[PDB]
């Protein structure tokens, strides 16, 4: 909540679902990209933002995987 | 005549060459001179050796490069 | 050891050729340059591995169908060289086999997985290669690829009709710089980079300076080449613009010396070490913008006098 998650019971359950289980990659759908900042506040410096549309996507994620970066991919429709 | 390929130098053949000369056993050289880098690169490939290197010796079905493999061979062929 | 003098000497010949590889390790390991000597070792490694793939043709193990010592030698080497390269064997499948074969001996395999077995280092702590407490991390493998790339930097150089020689195909090095700079930024997220990290900060300062001069230089190259079409060639145009052409030619002298001085260095990275390069090019591009701006004022003041010229372009 401190990061800026909405008070709604629905949005609490949602964030629980996202975090608590990670044995699988979570897919976050939200029109208001307020959620892209929430995860950023949680991981801070470790947070590296990418997008399936940007050019250097292919290599930038490989850098992210090698040195433990927390990655969020901005355009999941295109994959 | 049985053949040792190497630089025109003592190089990696030197003790082996002596042993041979000790047993007065006959052989000849394929020597790459001081300004003769080409002569080596000319034979570098055609040596039929289990390891490429110089020197390489080839005589009585004894095909060798690698100073150890070579020297040991001559040595063993004489129980020495 | 073998069943006779012959099979015992065969096993020893394998011993020799195996030491020509176990020793090959130690010859490049003590050097302070080792990370750059590895390059020439790993290039030769193929030709060496091949010979073992052959030896394994029509044989079950090195030195015969009854398994002998050289197979356990090569297995130690392999164990060590797989750390240096994980892909060293993939190009020699018959050796990758011979290796798995040894490791397949039930007792051996059970041992490697046992608790008394030491997973790493390779050598005495003091050695450059395979020393210390803990196996790599990849941080090393990547930083070494970066340094390698920067001591191989090449610019297509092509002289045009007149004096000066031009740099073709900017983007490739320009891209590489960007990518390698971003790689060092992602290295900060890693836990294992802390004192290993200081070095990267030095390489970061070197490359951030190289992109600084990369940016200005492409601009000068473009803006000069454009303006050379316009003033460098004709008599009539330079007659109309006197202070402009006298001042273009003065910068043309400087940049001619700056290029030929920089190109003969023969290392693009070496370019950051040249005196006053960022300052030089920044000032040249500013002056090149003043000439393009002065032409722009002439053309529009020409156009305003006979409006038709507005139609022309």
């Amino acid at each position: 909540l401190e990061c800026g998650l909405d008070k709604n019971d629905y949005f609490l359950e949602n964030m629980s679902i996202v975090m608590n289980s990670q044995d699988a990659v979570p897919f976050l759908l939200d029109p208001s990209s307020h959620m892209i900042t929430v995860i950023s506040n949680y991981y801070g410096n470790k947070t590296v933002l990418l997008s399936f549309l940007e050019e250097g996507f292919v290599k930038r994620l490989e850098n992210a995987i090698r040195f433990g970066s927390v990655v969020i991919i901005q355009d999941g429709e295109f994959f | 005549s049985p053949i040792l390929g190497y630089w025109k130098i003592k190089g990696l053949v030197q003790p082996t060459r002596l042993l041979l000369e000790y047993l007065e056993e006959k052989y000849e050289e394929h020597l790459y001179e001081r300004d003769e880098g080409d002569k080596w690169r000319n034979k570098k490939f055609e040596l039929g050796l289990e390891f490429p290197n110089l020197p390489y010796y080839i005589d009585g079905d004894v095909k060798l490069t690698q100073s150890m493999a070579i020297i040991r061979y001559i040595a063993d062929k004489h129980n020495m | 050891l073998g069943g006779c003098p012959k099979e015992r000497a065969e096993i020893s010949m394998l011993e020799g050729a195996v030491l020509d590889i176990r020793y090959g390790v130690s010859r490049i390991a003590y050097s302070k340059d080792f990370e750059t000597l590895k390059v020439d070792f790993l290039s030769k490694l193929p030709e060496m591995l091949k010979m073992f793939e052959d030896r394994l043709c029509h044989k079950t193990y090195l030195n015969g169908d009854h398994v002998t010592h050289p197979d356990f030698m090569l297995y130690d080497a392999l164990d060590v060289v797989l750390y240096m390269d994980p892909m060293c064997l993939d190009a020699f499948p018959k050796l990758v086999c011979f290796k798995k074969r040894i490791e397949a001996i039930p007792q051996i395999d059970k041992y490697l997985k046992s608790s008394k077995y030491i997973a790493w280092p390779l050598q005495g702590w003091q050695a450059t290669f395979g020393g210390g407490d803990h196996p790599p991390f990849v941080i090393e493998k990547s930083l070494n690829r970066i340094k390698k790339f920067w001591k191989e930097a090449q610019y297509e150089v092509i002289e045009h009709s007149s004096g000066l020689k031009l740099v073709r195909e900017w983007d490739v090095l320009e891209q590489a710089c960007k990518e390698d700079l971003e790689e060092l930024v992602s290295m900060k997220a890693s836990n294992y980079y802390k004192i290993f990290e200081q070095d990267c900060l030095d390489l970061e300062s070197k490359l951030t300076k190289l992109s600084e001069i990369q940016v200005n230089w492409v601009e000068v190259q473009f803006y000069w080449l454009d303006l050379y079409g316009i003033l460098g060639e004709n008599l009539d145009i330079q007659n109309f613009l006197p202070l402009e052409t006298s001042k273009f030619k003065s910068l043309t002298s400087e940049y001619k010396m700056i290029t030929t001085r920089a190109f003969q260095l023969d290392t693009t990275i070496e370019v950051i070490h040249i005196p006053n390069f960022d300052t030089t090019l920044k000032l040249t591009i500013d002056s090149l913008k003043m000439i393009k701006s002065s032409l722009s004022t002439f053309l529009e003041r020409q156009r305003r006098q006979f409006p038709r010229f507005y139609f022309l372009g």
